[PDB]
């Protein structure tokens, strides 16, 4: 029941003829999955971890300029030297300078001038790589017990925490009551940690692009550095300045600490302090119901009275959480509930809290179910006592089928080609899908990466614009276009 | 500087807010406008120049929001 | 950030260098290249365009080079 | 002398009928006047002071983000309010946060979330204002009185300095034995003041246009602030980050001051720690020669020898420059010095040091000389005993007459229509071409207002290529064109 | 007499209105002067001294490697570091290795490998730049004494040797019984020293342009280096081998003073050991015979008989030599020479060492003069004992106007446009012809800089060629083929 | 290496003697024969290639010789 509350959810219904089912897990978002004669199951990925991160670069952002030394040479007679010129910790610059018998020259003209100043970083920032074999994710797997304190319940220990390591593909978590809930998951092709860098600055870290890190200008250390001092690419943190050829000067630039800020914009936010901590990104897994069992399936019907102890709530996706408790005789029993229409003739909701019980007479009950649109009433115990509860459900299934392709695109738009394994049981329009959007995909990202929503707005417009004045090739510019629009729409950044 | 070149268009993004997602937005436009509404003789010269090297008008507005998003951003 | 308003084309400019004068003469040119060779695909995706938009090859080489230098 | 080995050395001869001539006097530059009866006068334009700055507004550069509080609403009731919402020492930004059941709601949806913040300025930049009347330049005259030790000196009292202000704007300086100097500047044309700030970084300072410095994406206080609880747009130097919908923070972005740096790049650096001194600008000023006299003029000519005591060097502008030594009698005396062929039959070159004499026997005297392109002599003194130096002078008049060309074009670049101010002696010519230049600097100049020097390359090239595709409108283009990419050539940013 | 006997020899006869003539000495050659009433003098530049040079650059010849060190890196976790990196002194590289679990690496794949090693100078050379105003030449004068032991005596002291530096543009020299010579010269215009490197390896000397000596493929120092350590551009002495991407090696190779002296093949060697001797270039003078007197006018014709003590002969240039001993009373006296036809009508030829006396009975005299071509017979002496001595001329006048003409031709392949200078008293076919010549000069220089004489000789038949299948057009090619063909033909290399 | 870039064509000749004259003067012309004696089959290809490109016998000597030239001297 832990889901219930979240807006990211997701309701996974059905499992394969071999009982299994596969889910994605993203961060922030949770999985409710369904099956018949199955307990539904709550699927949260709570925690990324990385760990053993080897360091591949620090960058410098805040240096100081020290023991500045210059020296001059006449013109025509070549290039002036300095001794620290032959030490790396020291930036230097050679410029021109006008000279004259002012200047104690016996020629006119342009002098070389060089200046050096030894180098000295204050602030850096760490960019380090994990192997995708260090990767330990967190699922918290929570079952709808209906237990009294359960409903969005993200603290107690309601739900079973199991790691995902590439060490074994198969976890296994003992439900009490539920039998054994076996996920196999994909902890290797989730973010790819082979082409990104965890990026520790001051307090704060980033996941980012692994090149676009390396192309950062800044001054730089290789990972394997101990001596801290030879920093390449210091030109970048200092500037010389020539301001009428008659000197030149060297200062440091400001902490870049706020520039990379900016720097940083587009990238996810993480934790390095204690701990390389994710929260962010995705875990595919296959989802085995086989050893899963509906916890009282072998309980009589309840027969006492029922009192509702929270009233009917909707939740952001259409469903309805009651509270209810029971009177009678007979704990552990099975709650009867059903929501039927108006006249009481079909029965028009499902359960989503499946087989919901009471466990002890004086422990209320939870019970989450999906009513129809429209008018309902929601019948919870038998005659006499039945609690026949009215409920109206805004909208319609035309919205709502309009609000589950958006939800479909936008789960493309963010797992790419993983989210035709959603929901996925198999089926061969499913990897054929995913196979064209492989392919798709791949092209669709070597033609777009690197540039920001703006831009795909931009070239949207235009090779819509360029199908709707074109033939095959009319629909094809269009459909692109089109998709392209709404991907600058959806992406973040 | 770092800040010249951000961290967008990586292929790196999940459902998680960026760090900066609300800023990354709409700066840049934010900067066009405000570089245009301090610069209105260059966007006059820009719609002329697009005018005359356009041949069309799709050609000529987009050589003018080309030329117009360029000039702030090459400097 | 201010980093990306800089105190460039304000007229205010002497016979005196400027302040990062020779670093920042080439660094926009120097970026773009950085991102052309980072990502050839729009480079290329943003040729075919420019081709099929413009008329002229002037318009085409205008049209390529504006939008190469936005998209960074 | 004092502009002998400055490389941009500018030589105006002649003055008007009024025997005055106008110059445009340019930190790092120097200006050699001479006219027909005239002494040789050096003019260094060496110190803009700007005088009782006042803070236009402070910029915050580094926060601390202290006291983060939050509120929350449940669903459907509305934004929270904090206290602090009304606090201008607290940034704040509300959001949607996922309640429900398990978050202590009745409902279940998005809950309105407010974080705010304590802002505190840690480093700040400032940015002062002058008037345009509290400007002092300091213009250095020296004449070429061939003085042993004056030969490109700065570190000397060779010359008199005169103090030009708004107010006393038209000065007089007494140069001993060369008679009276006047100047008539305009210090309120060079640089407006009313349009700059006065920026000062931790310890570095720059020259700013006011308008950009208002523009700045920073915290700001105005001018008057004392206390520094009412940072305007708090919200730049800040994000708040609302990961998942389900817990706002709000963070505190790093040091601004190598986003600054990079910021300030086609600025100006001045120095604002002892006093507001500017190098960097000009000052036109009118030279009235009036009053001017050569010193010595009543002297004989020598009749003893002279000894060469530093051979003749060429500067950087076809000059040579020589150091002789009297050893007859009769000092005080005019020194015998020409350029001539080797028959001596011809006069090929001319002095820039004016009426050369000896003041005393044993100080040695300077003279600097223009001789011909080509194989020249200088003959110093006369028999017996008379010095003939041979001296080649590399180049020729056409090409100087195309460094002439490039300098004069630099200038228009560098002062735009000042530039027509320079050697002026009041012609209806130069009137005519100053006027026009203001006009075509003012289409030019809003133009390509904010744009780069590879915008101007571009436009440019553009306009360019316009003008040799359509003769009237063809020529036109083409000039535009080919001024517009001299002048991406020529600027720095 | 110096003069008589060597290969390289001009005789230049006659002065201008104002009793001078233009002569160009060069190293190797001699100049031999005649006018009417005037001594015969013979001139040779004998010694070109630099003094004072500054060293512009050292260049590394021979290195060795000491210190080498290797540092490997994990591949995909960045560079590897060494310590020696930091210091300049030591050279390193960067490649990439195999790495794996044999090579002690958990992953496979290219991992960084850096390899240092000490660079240190064994052997190096040094280029030395020295200021024209710092040149010295030395010049013989030798007079036509006909003294005993003066006929090509370049090892005793029978002339007036004369110091010509740019100091001074006269020099004057006393020929005891000749009066003064006076000499102003061109030491400027000689060689372009500011264009050109003093090249010092182990013990040999070249004179270098200096464009080419700063573009030697070479480790350098500045000559403002005092440390010997930082050299740049070490890495062309050195190779690092990685064969098989398993090792980095770094070797030092071998010693480049034979591929020194390869580069140094069209140069032109010079000395110094002892100081800066140069014995290759020319320097232009301008001779005024006002002050030459012949010697010994004022004596008798000798009145006894002589006798021939060494028989004629020929030298080189039609000119013949001839030692007589006087037997008898009234020394010093007048030779009686004349050079007639048989029947002593018809003065044939002219005195070379014009009014030849004996200055000591015991001392004989050498007497040389230009016979006719063809029968000629040497009249010494009067009767009785008279001598009549027969000679034979071989050639012509037309033999002799083409060799004379393919001396002026390549006295202009070497000289340039100086060659008009040679002999030149002033005349404007002579300005116009130098004036011209420095035209066509200055685009022929600039059009075959850097090409060997086989491209020379290429083009020159391609532009004969272009110009052969062309009539304006055709003869203004064929001419500049032909000339190019010459000069291809001439140049050294 | 330096012996690449002699010092030959740098306008600094005079009467005397350079430094390896006799010797420098037929080495490139030497250089070249050994060549072609070394490696007959280029010079085939070379002639072949020439009587393709050019069209006069002018042209087809001129790149005939310059390509032989060429050939031993990249390397
Ligand atoms: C197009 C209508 C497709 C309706 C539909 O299936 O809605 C969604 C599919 O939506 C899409 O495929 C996007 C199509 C964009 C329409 C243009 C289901 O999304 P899901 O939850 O990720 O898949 C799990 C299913 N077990
Ligand atoms: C026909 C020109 C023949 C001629 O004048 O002979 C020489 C000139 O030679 C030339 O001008 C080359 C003309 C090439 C024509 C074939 C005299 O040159 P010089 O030895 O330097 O005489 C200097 C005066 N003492
Ligand atoms: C009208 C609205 C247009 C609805 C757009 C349909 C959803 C497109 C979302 C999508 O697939 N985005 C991208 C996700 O990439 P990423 O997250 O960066 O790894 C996608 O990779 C690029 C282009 C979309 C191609 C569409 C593939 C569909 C294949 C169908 C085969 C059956
Ligand atoms: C070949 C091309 C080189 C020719 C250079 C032409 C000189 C134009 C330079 C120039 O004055 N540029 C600008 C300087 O602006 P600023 O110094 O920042 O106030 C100028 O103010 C704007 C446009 C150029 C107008 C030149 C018109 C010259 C008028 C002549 C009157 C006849
Ligand atoms: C039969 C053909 C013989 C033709 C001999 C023509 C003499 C040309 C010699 C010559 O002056 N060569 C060159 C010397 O080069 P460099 O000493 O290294 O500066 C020269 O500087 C370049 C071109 C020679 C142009 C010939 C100028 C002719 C002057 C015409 C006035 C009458
Ligand atoms: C830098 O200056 C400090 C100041 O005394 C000095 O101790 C130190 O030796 C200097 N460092 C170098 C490398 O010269
Ligand atoms: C969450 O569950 C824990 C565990 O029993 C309980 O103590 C806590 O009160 C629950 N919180 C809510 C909001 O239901
Ligand atoms: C900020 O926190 C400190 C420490 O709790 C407190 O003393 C101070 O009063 C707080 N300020 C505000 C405005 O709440
Ligand atoms: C400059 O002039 C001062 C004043 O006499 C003198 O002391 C100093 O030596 C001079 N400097 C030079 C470089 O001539
Ligand atoms: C180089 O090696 C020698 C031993 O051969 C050692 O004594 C010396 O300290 C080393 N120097 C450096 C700079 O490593
Ligand atoms: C050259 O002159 C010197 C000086 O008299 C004399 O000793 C020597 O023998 C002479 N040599 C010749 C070859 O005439």
């Amino acid at each position: 029941m832990r889901c219930i509350g979240i807006s990211n959810r997701d309701f996974v219904e059905g499992v394969s003829g071999g009982s299994w089912v596969d889910i994605v897990l993203e961060h922030g978002s949770c999985v409710t999955t369904m099956a018949k004669n199955k307990p539904t199951l709550d699927f949260e990925l709570i925690k990324t971890e990385a760990k053993h991160p080897a360091t591949l670069r620090k960058y410098c952002i805040e240096a100081k300029l020290t023991n500045t030394t210059t020296a001059s040479r006449c013109p025509t007679q070549g290039e002036p030297s300095l001794n620290e010129e032959q030490d790396k910790r020291f930036v230097c610059k050679h410029s021109m300078v006008d000279r004259g018998w002012g200047n104690g020259c016996g020629l006119f003209g342009k002098g070389g001038i060089v200046t050096c100043a030894m180098f000295t970083c204050k602030k850096n920032m760490e960019g380090k790589v994990v192997q995708p074999e260090n990767l330990e994710y967190t699922i918290v797997i929570t079952p709808h017990s209906g237990e009294e304190n359960a409903v969005g319940n993200d603290t107690g220990k309601h739900g079973k925490e199991i790691k995902v390591t590439p060490q074994s593909s198969i976890t296994e978590a003992e439900l009490t009551g539920y039998g054994t809930v076996t996920m196999e998951c994909s902890p290797r092709t989730g973010l790819d940690f082979n082409e990104m860098v965890l990026l520790q600055m001051e307090n704060k870290a980033w996941l980012v692009h692994r090149q676009w890190f390396l192309d950062l200008p800044l001054p730089w250390l290789p990972g394997a550095d101990t001596q801290g001092s030879n920093w390449i690419q210091k030109e970048t943190l200092v500037t010389f300045k020539n301001p009428h050829a008659k000197k030149q000067d060297v200062v440091v630039l400001g902490s870049q600490e706020g520039a990379m800020h900016t720097a940083l914009t587009g990238a996810t936010e993480i934790q390095m302090s204690s701990g390389n901590l994710l929260f962010t990104g995705h875990l595919k897994c296959r989802l085995r119901m086989d050893k899963l069992q509906l916890k009282g399936m072998s309980y009589s019907m309840c027969t006492g009275k029922f009192k509702v102890v929270k009233e009917i709530a909707e939740t952001q996706h259409g469903t309805i959480v009651i509270r209810v408790q029971y009177e009678g005789d007979g704990s552990p029993c099975k709650i009867p509930f059903e929501i039927m229409d108006l006249e009481k003739r079909h029965v028009l909701g499902r359960l989503i809290t499946v087989n919901p019980i009471v466990t002890e007479k004086d422990s209320p009950v939870n019970i989450e179910a999906e009513p129809p649109f429209g008018d309902s009433y929601i019948i919870i115990g038998v005659e006499p006592g039945q609690l026949k509860l009215s409920w109206f459900k805004k909208g319609s299934s035309i919205g709502q089928m309009f609000e589950t392709t958006m939800r479909g695109a936008k789960r493309m738009a963010i797992l790419g080609d993983t989210a035709w394994d959603f929901g996925s049981l198999g089926g061969v329009f499913t990897s054929i899908g995913k196979a064209l959007h492989q392919v798709f995909g791949a092209i669709y990202g070597a033609a777009f990466s690197g540039v920001s929503w703006t831009m795909k707005i931009l070239i949207g417009v235009v090779i819509t614009w360029i199908g709707m004045n074109s033939t095959s090739l009319s629909v094809s510019l269009v459909l692109v276009g089109v998709v392209t629009l709404y991907l600058g729409v959806m992406v973040q950044a | 500087s770092v800040a010249l070149v951000p961290h967008v268009g990586m292929g790196l993004e999940t459902r998680t807010e960026t760090w900066m997602s609300s800023e990354g937005a709409w700066k840049h436009a934010q900067r066009i406008e405000t570089w245009v509404l301090r610069h209105p003789g260059f966007t006059i010269m820009a719609a002329i120049l697009a005018y005359t090297i356009g041949t069309t008008y799709f050609q000529r507005v987009l050589i003018f929001i080309l030329l117009t998003a360029v000039a702030p951003s090459m400097t």
